[PDB]
């Protein structure tokens, strides 16, 4: 898709 | 499209023409093959370049539009615009530099990075003061393709791709900035600010409806991402920008890199 939303797959909110 | 053979121009990151000929029906894969055959590239090193559509400026300086899916077919892509200001671009397509020493074993794949890196340096998007590029354009003169690659690989935003000017709500409403994309994080020069990739919860691209022109319609785009500003506290950054969706591929194309590696 090209508009919305993206799920960041790389997401790490370890610090 | 009607099956057709065509001449199309691509070009590289300073504006070398590359000319190959290909089929209307041809789709991104096929087409870069060609340009890799042309500039006898290996098939091996193919998969460290890709295709994007561009638009050219008065100075000779492209603003990206997208990097060229495989579903896309880069004749239709670049001649459906029926402008000539737009064109088809190969450039290096990962992001963690460690990947050039792949790359620089050959020579077309050394020749290419060196190209873009040159170009790069001209336009800006690697960061230098007047002195210092002063000394790389003799350094250049003075030094093998593979030296200077290998000094210009510490220099600040080498691998990064810059965006046209914008404006973003951080720090505050309505920031002038310029954004750019490398090495796992978005740059925003307002100060600066660095927004880490892996601190990205996610992020959404809108448009406005098409409006009537200020014979093209004019759209709004934001980029919008929620950022892990500190501990249990995400907050949206928007940037405004034409150039949003390109943004949008950097993130996901950056994301997807670190996922590879990560496995």
């Amino acid at each position: 898709g090209t508009y919305g939303v993206f799920t960041n797959a790389a997401y790490d909110p370890t610090p | 499209v009607p099956t057709e053979e065509v001449s199309l121009e691509v070009l590289l990151s300073n504006g070398q023409k590359v000319l190959v000929n290909v089929l209307t029906s041809d789709q991104t894969e096929d087409v870069l093959e060609a340009v890799a055959a042309k500039l006898d590239l290996p098939d091996d090193l193919i998969g460290y370049f890709s295709l994007f559509l561009v638009r050219e400026k008065e100075d000779g300086a492209f603003s990206f539009v997208r990097k060229l899916q495989e579903f896309e077919l880069p004749y239709v892509s670049v001649t459906s615009l029926r402008s000539q200001e737009y064109k088809i671009v190969l450039r290096k397509s990962y992001w963690d530099s460690a990947y050039d020493d792949d790359v620089m074993e050959n020579r077309v794949g050394l020749n290419l990075l060196y190209a873009q890196t040159v170009s790069d340096i001209e336009r800006g998007w690697i960061l230098v003061t007047k002195e210092q590029h002063r000394q790389l354009k003799s350094l250049q003169e003075k030094v093998s393709k593979k030296e200077f690659l290998r000094l210009a690989q510490t220099l600040r935003h080498y691998g990064y791709l810059r965006f046209d000017a914008c404006v973003a709500d951080f720090p505050e409403k309505d920031c002038p900035v310029v954004v750019s994309a490398g090495n796992s994080e978005l740059s925003l020069q307002l100060r600066e600010g660095s927004f880490r990739v892996t601190r990205m919860r996610c992020w959404r691209v809108t448009s406005s409806v098409p409006l009537p022109s200020g014979g093209r319609g004019e759209v709004r785009l934001e980029l919008a991402f929620e950022y892990l500003m500190s501990k249990d506290r995400l907050q949206w950054v928007t940037i405004t920008s034409p150039q949003a969706i390109m943004m949008s591929i950097c993130l996901q194309s950056m994301v997807d890199e670190l996922m590879v590696k990560k496995s």
